[PDB]
């Protein structure tokens, strides 16, 4: 059944093929597709991409608009892959989860674009192909798989390259080294707080940040006998028993 | 000979060797150690350790006044059931820029120090057998980490082991003893008549 | 000491049905003695009129060899009617309600002068036995017709505690008046006389019999089937004492029948020959007595368990066969003379019969073994046990029992073909010795057996398989023309429990050589011939001795035992033993020099990895960093002996390859506060370490992988050290920062990742800190369980022979299969490769978890969990199973003193991977039990699968990688650069991994990763199934929080895009995979 090419509420389908394999004997794949917008930084004229392929990298979702563009004559600013977490290798920042310096849904992606006119040129047009491959499957533009998958992921067992690491910890020690004694000058400067207040700072303690998740993680005598009226209590209990 | 074959007129025999003989270098030339010999096979001994001592030089040429001496002893049983009371000796350093000449402790750093050395190297056996104790005092490293954990406190030079003793043994299990030294085998001659 | 009161009443309950099918048979019983009543008495009478009246009746006369003749058999006969009484459990009412049936008794005596008092001569006291139970049993059948009941009863002749001297008639229910439902069998056995004899010729030694030897079997014969109510006289004497000993009786004779040692005989082949009345009437003994200074070791005022702890104990301490036993009289002590009988041995002086004949020597040399290692499990306060000291059935697996079952096939004929096809001798003082071929043979085996193994064995079995204790009325005994012979067996089984410190020992020495050569020296050179040798060792010694070899294949006791037979019972009998040859070629052949002849328990290969971690690990102490190392340290399954290849220089391909060690420095304050630049620290001490690496020890390979196993830390990067002796080596760096800052991530983590992020430090945990006292305590305990490593490897390889292995951790399989070494109750420590195996797969079967844990304490026999420890993790377990009961996420429990938690090896398995572990274990024993121990049973139990599993998408390889894995049927070097080992291995293993991680909502994956151990002759055959998770079963809409791949048809249902993905599965492996089905 084909003829379906709009969801219940706000969502496209967009297929596509899959190339030659040795061992399959009208092998198709789905995009959802939805647009939103919001007003912060990258969250505006988003579209929510759902079901996209396995391991999409940046250079075939880019020649699929760029033949988009070369095929229907689209505009399209499309450089940027976001929130794209295929496997499961990014849910949380364990870097800023376990320190501060150096820092400060399920299957979905977010393609931007940067035009009004572009978001809604796009989406139109590609509900034009959703509505094409729902009236026809034929002569669908398709995935060009100059294989991507066999050298942008297969690092397996390929040794990491020694001077490429190497810089790589020097510049990344060199900077973090760096805003580490910026951070233990700011908590070792006297710290005065505005009406009049100093704050008390450990000799060693190198982070303010430290200090308030120290508040976070920290958030009489006797006498039953010698008064007056106390005697006179325990005088009065030795009475009752 | 019957009644009272070499075999067993051996395995009791410990021997007293230099760990500078046993590990070719000379920073090992005090600390000597004790091999107690467990099973022969085909005239050869195969030794275990049995315990280990510092020359009496050595802790003589240590001693000087004017500082104090903390020292400490556990009995602690390793990972397998040998128990060994095992010792260690530190010197209070005087740090560089001190004038004053005596640099002594106030007693309850020697406490708090040798509540920490029963602690850490208590923790460095149990979380060893024999042989990965007897591999870790090799090159000398639980006096490391006596110094990196007691620098909080005192200053601490030369600290030592210079005493672990057996107290008991578990049981014999010969397939360890090999396994710590190598297999072997043998079918032998045959007479030829 | 709180619940076994409560498990005495529990099986009592479960024991007693003491209202309702007992009347019933009382009532039947009422009818037979009523019968024997009236049945008609027969005067004096001869045997040449008595072959005539049993000439061609419809009853036949049973008779032991030869066939009495008139001659030597001037014989008369006397039928005087005696009384009747009841005897044994019945008597006693120590019923019990066996499925198979048990036995009940019948009084038959005799008078004092109907037979002659000349009882020491040549069995026709049993002959007059015989013709007396003759015409009972034609005349009965006669009564018994006229009485009608010719419909359902049917009498046959059996023999009387398996017994070829000695039938007897029982009565079976077969198929108001019909009767087919409880324990079925009634016996027809007889007494005599309380005075047949003289008294001074009842003690075994004695001798009056055809041509001085002995006859132990025969006194012992007409002794037992003189008395048989003596000891219900004394026995309801003790019973009127003490009360607790009817309590006693039903749990000591279910203690015997659950571990198999049944009163039915020893001598003939048979596991047995304790029981009941032999253990009540000792029980008798001990409570009048026990001491040597009279100490009533029992006093019978206590208890039920007390006394049979009192029993099991004195009979686990005192030794009764090879060294002294302790007399007891009736009409009382109980003195220990240190005269040994060669005989399990406990006497009288009213009856003055050794009871315990019936036994043989093996028997009651491994039941005190049994009784030991009972006593040793109910003298621990710790554990709760009972379901393994009394509830539990060891015998009913021909293998769990005895470590090696060897099949002797004797294809010898017939009795006129014995001479020259029996190698032993057969005359006159053995056949007078063992009265049949049976116990002769039996006991011949047996001793051939012990002499050629020695202390290479702990326990010897003998059992005649096959072996019948009935028989019709149409043979006058068990004529049986079965696989060869004219006795009582078709083969024989020969079992062996082992001392595994000294199975595979090469050379079984005997003496010393003197001048003039001892009398052992005789015997050995006599019992080994060709074999035997005059060897000098390296100490210089000469012994008497013999060489084998050691193959991969065959255990060199089995050729032992090859030779002995072939020898010196039979020369063309046939000794088969497959199971053990099929579960020793099951486990991989290392391409080593000279590895077809290595043993099986050789860990040599292991030994060397050892020693070149050891010429690395010298490097590394004596290179120069800015921190010193404080410990390096190994962690991988090769040092703690658990790999499957054992490890082969230059094998890239084999997953364990790659050996995990792990160093730590100083305790530096200088060690950064944050996860990220933590491990660029750890990285740069590696960096170091591998420029002074490459810098002075040029003959070391080395570059660098990327860890991926902890989640979200992308940096921990681990060298690879690849020796000049042909090893790798994986070196992880551990500070005393990392398990501080991830619980401060735990700590201040978003309130719904916490959970994941524990999984994290879970994983942490179970590689860095744990595994190390892990593979301490495998390495120390590994030495002392002789079998675990080769038990291991083939539970490994039955785990990815059936693709398990991919979830269930090397470290959960590892502590499944020590479980039954470590506390091998109430069996024995697992012997062979073969029992070990089958005693894990058979208690993985038998483990329930949702009541019951897996703590276990890894401490060599005779550092513990306390009283306190114990209860502290059934607690933790409790608490676990309580806020969560049904085992929703956390499906294995398994605990020791070096992980009390249980989650920590068992997190992250799904519930259909742990379902499908126990049900294949339930298939397993249930099929095993099924079949039996055959080749196709075994080949089934390792075929691959062929079940519910789901997809089978089939891949291949450019290469297959058992030449590049060591598995042979030549690597031995590495490449000029270090990526070529890339296209050597294969990719399969992380491809499933990143499969699964990405789709583990929606589908499970499953694949084998030892592609070769299981893939083919080459080296290729992997497979890949997926099981569809239990939400989608229907067809959901689509919401935000699914995580599915999509291909809706309608607008609200959307189904899985089933094409599409094994599509992308197939692009993701496009060079390996060659096939998809669908079940």
């Amino acid at each position: 059944i084909e003829d379906i090419s709009a969801m219940k509420n706000g969502f496209i389908v967009v297929p596509f093929k899959l190339p030659d394999h040795k061992a399959l004997p009208a092998s198709l794949h789905f995009m959802f597709a939805k647009r939103h917008q919001s007003s912060n930084s990258n969250e505006s004229d988003c579209l929510f991409l759902v079901n996209l392929p396995l391991l999409s990298n940046i250079e075939h979702m880019k020649k699929f608009v760029g033949q988009l563009c070369g095929k229907y004559d689209t505009v399209s600013h499309v450089e940027e892959l976001l929130y794209n977490d295929e496997f499961g290798l990014h849910e949380v920042d364990l870097s800023a989860l376990t320190s501060d310096l150096m820092s400060s849904p399920r299957n979905t992606a977010l393609l931007k674009f940067v035009d009004a006119a572009s978001i809604n040129n796009c989406w139109n047009a590609l509900k034009k192909y959703s509505n094409l491959h729902a009236k026809h499957p034929n002569e669908l533009f398709e995935w060009t798989y100059t294989t991507p998958s066999f050298t942008t992921f297969v690092n397996f067992y390929k040794p990491l390259d020694i001077d490429y690491l190497k810089e790589d910890i020097h510049t990344h020690m060199a900077i973090f080294e760096q805003r580490e004694a910026q951070a233990q000058e700011d908590v070792q400067s006297s710290i005065v707080d505005e009406d009049g207040f100093t704050l008390v700072v450990g000799k060693n303690t190198k982070s303010l940040n430290s200090i308030r998740k120290k508040i976070l993680n920290k958030n009489k005598k006797a006498k039953k006998d010698f008064y007056r009226f106390q005697v006179r209590e325990r005088k009065k209990q030795e009475i009752n028993q | 000979t019957g009644l009272k074959s070499a075999s067993d007129a051996l395995k009791g025999r410990v021997v007293e060797v230099c760990l500078a003989d046993l590990q070719g270098s000379e920073d090992h030339s005090f600390r000597k150690i004790k091999l107690r010999v467990d099973e022969v096979q085909g005239k050869n001994l195969l030794t275990n350790f049995h315990g280990m001592d510092f020359t009496t030089d050595k802790l003589r040429s240590m001693v000087r006044k004017w500082q104090t001496l903390i020292e400490a002893n556990v009995t602690v049983k390793t990972s397998d059931d040998y128990v060994l009371r095992i010792f260690a000796i530190a010197f209070t350093r005087k740090q560089a820029n001190q004038v004053k000449r005596h640099s002594y402790a106030q007693s309850s750093h020697i406490r708090a120090i040798r509540k920490v050395i029963s602690e850490i190297l208590t923790k460095e056996v149990q979380g060893s057998t024999l042989a990965q104790l007897t591999s870790k005092l090799i090159p000398e490293v639980i006096n490391k980490e006596i110094e990196n954990a007691t620098k909080d406190i005192f200053p601490l030079q030369n600290i030592h082991v210079r005493k672990v003793k057996l107290l008991k043994q578990p049981k014999f299990d010969v397939g360890a003893l090999m396994a710590l030294h190598g297999e072997g085998s043998g079918e032998e001659k045959g007479k030829k008549v | 000491s709180n619940i076994f009161k409560l498990q005495i009443d529990e099986l009592l309950e479960q024991v007693k049905l003491k209202q309702k099918h007992v009347l019933k048979v009382e009532k039947f019983l009422h009818k037979l003695y009523d019968i024997l009543q009236e049945i008609p008495d027969w005067e004096e009478k001869s045997l040449a009129e008595v072959d005539s009246f049993f000439k061609n009746k419809i009853v036949s006369v049973p008779f032991v060899d030869p066939k009495p003749i008139p001659q030597n058999t001037n014989y008369k006969f006397n039928y005087k009617k005696p009384d009747i009484s009841l005897i044994g459990s019945f008597a006693l009412k120590a019923g019990i309600y066996q499925p198979n049936g048990s036995s009940i008794d019948t009084l038959l005596t005799m008078p004092k002068e109907l037979f002659e008092k000349k009882d020491f001569l040549n069995f026709r006291c049993l002959h007059k036995r015989s013709v007396y139970l003759a015409y009972l049993t034609h005349h009965l059948l006669i009564l018994l017709k006229k009485d009608k009941l010719d419909s359902f009863l049917q009498l046959e002749y059996s023999y009387f505690d398996n017994d070829p001297l000695l039938p007897i008639l029982r009565i079976s229910c077969s198929k108001d008046y019909n009767f087919y439902k409880t324990r079925f069998s009634i016996n027809l056995l007889i007494g005599f006389p309380y005075k047949v004899f003289e008294p001074k010729k009842l003690l075994p030694n004695r001798n009056c019999i055809r041509i001085l030897p002995a006859t132990p079997l025969y006194n012992f014969s007409v002794l037992s089937s003189s008395t048989h109510e003596n000891y219900l006289k004394y026995l309801y004497k003790t019973k009127k004492q003490t009360e607790s000993f009817v309590e006693a009786t039903v749990l000591g004779r279910l203690w015997l029948q659950q571990r198999g040692f049944s009163s039915n005989m020893s001598h003939s082949g048979s596991l047995g020959g304790f029981g009941t009345f032999e253990f009540t009437i000792l029980m008798a003994a001990l409570l009048n007595g026990g001491g040597i200074n009279s100490n009533k070791i029992l006093l019978h005022g206590f208890s039920s368990y007390q006394l049979f702890k009192g029993v099991i104990k004195y009979l686990a301490t005192m030794d009764l066969c090879h060294d002294g036993h302790l007399q007891f009289h009736s009409n009382p002590a109980s003195k220990y003379i240190d005269e040994g009988f060669q005989t399990p041995t406990l006497f009288d002086k009213s009856t003055k019969v050794n009871i315990l004949t019936k036994m043989t020597v093996s028997s009651y040399q491994i039941l005190k073994e049994y009784a030991g290692e009972t006593l040793r499990m109910l003298n621990n306060v710790v554990q709760d046990q009972f379901s393994n000291i009394f509830l539990t059935n060891i015998s009913r697996f021909d293998n769990l029992k005895y470590d090696l079952c060897y099949d002797v096939q004797l294809p010898l004929g017939k009795y006129n073909n014995l001479e020259t096809s029996l190698a032993a001798t057969f005359g006159s003082m053995e056949r007078v010795k063992f009265i049949t071929l049976e116990n002769f043979l039996a006991h011949k085996i047996t001793n051939v057996a012990r002499y050629a193994l020695g202390d290479r064995i702990k326990y010897i079995q003998i059992e005649m398989v096959g072996q019948k204790s009935d028989f019709p009325i149409t043979k006058r005994k068990v004529y049986s023309n079965t696989g060869g012979n004219h006795f009582n067996f078709d083969f024989v089984r020969v079992k062996l429990i082992v001392n595994p410190s000294e199975c595979d020992k090469l050379v079984t020495k005997g003496p010393a050589h003197s001048e003039t050569m001892s009398t052992e020296a005789a015997v050995f050179k006599n019992f080994w011939g060709i074999k035997s040798s005059l060897r000098r060792f390296k100490d210089g010694s000469i012994t008497h001795c013999c060489v084998w070899s050691t193959s991969s294949s065959e255990p060199i006791i089995s050729s032992i035992v090859n030779f002995a037979l072939q020898k010196h019972v039979s020369k063309k009998a046939q000794i088969s033993n497959e199971t053990i040859k099929k579960f020793h070629n099951f486990l991989p052949l290392p391409n080593l020099p000279s590895s077809a002849k290595t043993s099986v328990l050789n860990l040599s290969s292991f030994f060397n990895l050892k020693k070149s971690f050891d010429d690395l690990y010298k490097i590394i102490f004596q290179m120069k960093l800015p921190l010193s190392v404080k410990s390096i340290l190994p962690v991988g399954s090769a040092f703690r002996y658990t790999s499957l290849c054992q490890p082969v220089p230059f094998a890239y391909s084999d997953p364990d390859f790659f050996q995990d060690v792990i160093l730590e420095f100083e305790t530096s304050p200088k060690w950064p506060d944050e996860i990220t630049s933590l491990e660029k620290a750890k990285t740069a001490f590696l960096l170091k370490i591998q420029e002074e690496l490459s810098a002075n020890s040029s003959t070391y390979r080395s570059f660098f992988s990327r860890d991926e196993s902890i989640p979200y830390n992308l940096e921990i990067v681990t060298l690879n050290i690849l020796t000049p002796e042909g090893y790798g080596f994986k070196f992880r760096v551990l500070t005393e920062r990392d398990e501080i800052l991830y619980l401060r991530a735990i700590a201040n983590a978003r309130n719904e990742l916490k959970p994941e992020l524990e999984a994290t430090f879970l994983k942490f945990t179970a590689k860095y800190l744990a595994s190390v006292r892990h593979t301490r305590t495998l390495e120390n305990i590994s030495h002392s369980y002789q079998f675990y490593s080769p038990v291991v490897r083939l539970f490994k390889r039955w785990l990815d022979t059936h693709l398990l292995l991919g979830h269930i951790t090397d470290e959960l399989a590892e502590l499944i299969a020590i479980k039954p070494f470590v506390d091998p109750a109430p069996y024995f420590i697992p012997g062979s490769l073969e029992n070990g195996f089958l005693k894990v797969l058979k208690f993985i079967s038998q483990w329930n978890w949702k009541d019951d844990p897996l703590i276990l304490d890894l401490v060599k026999p005779e550092e513990r969990l306390t009283l306190a420890q114990y209860k502290g993790i059934q607690m933790n377990f409790t608490n676990l199973r309580n806020s969560d009961p049904n085992g929703t996420h956390l499906q294995f429990f398994v605990a020791s003193k070096n992980d009390p938690s249980g989650i920590l090896y068992s997190s992250g398995i799904p519930l259909p991977i742990a379902t499908r572990l126990t049900a294949l274990a339930k298939v397993a024993v249930n099929l095993l039990q099924t079949h039996g121990l055959n080749q196709q049973t075994i080949n089934l139990l390792f075929t691959p699968g062929l079940k519910d599993y789901d997809f089978v998408v089939d891949l291949r390889t450019p290469i297959g990688l058992k030449s590049s894995c060591g598995i042979l049927s030549a690597p031995s070097n590495f490449p000029e650069n270090l990526n070529d080992l890339s296209e050597k291995m294969d990719p399969t293993y992380q491809l499933v991994k990143y499969l699964n991680l990405k789709y583990k909502n929606s589908l499970i994956l499953s694949s084998r990763k030892y592609i070769g151990v299981n893939g083919g002759e080459k080296g290729d055959k992997n497979v890949i199934t997926g099981l569809i998770k239990p939400l989608f079963k229907g067809a959901h809409k689509f919401r935000v929080n699914l995580d599915c791949n999509v291909k809706p048809v309608d607008d609200e249902n959307v189904i899985l895009n089933k094409e599409a993905i094994f599509h992308e599965i197939a692009a993701f492996g496009n060079d390996m995979v060659i096939n998809f089905e669908t079940d």
